């Protein structure tokens, strides 16, 4: 699995998004578009999400 | 510590 680390909140603007705020680890299940991944939190929510606020995990 | 533009979508 790809997990990411919000480095900024997100709100979550348009109803696929998958709102976040800053030190959320997220898993990463898919990679449609190069800037929009599919995530999913550690409640289980999904939806998308935007990498430049996101960090690989480590 | 400054937001990174959010990108456009497809
Ligand atoms: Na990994
Ligand atoms: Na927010
Ligand atoms: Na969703």
């Amino acid at each position: 699995a790809e997990y990411v680390r919000a480095l900024f909140d997100f709100n979550g603007n348009d109803e696929e998004d998958l709102p976040f705020k800053k030190g959320d680890i997220l898993r990463i299940r898919d990679k449609p578009e190069e800037q929009w991944w599919n995530a999913e939190d550690s409640e289980g929510k999904r939806g998308m999400i935007p990498v430049p606020y996101v960090e690989k995990y480590r | 510590y400054e937001k990174p533009a959010l990108p456009r979508k497809r």
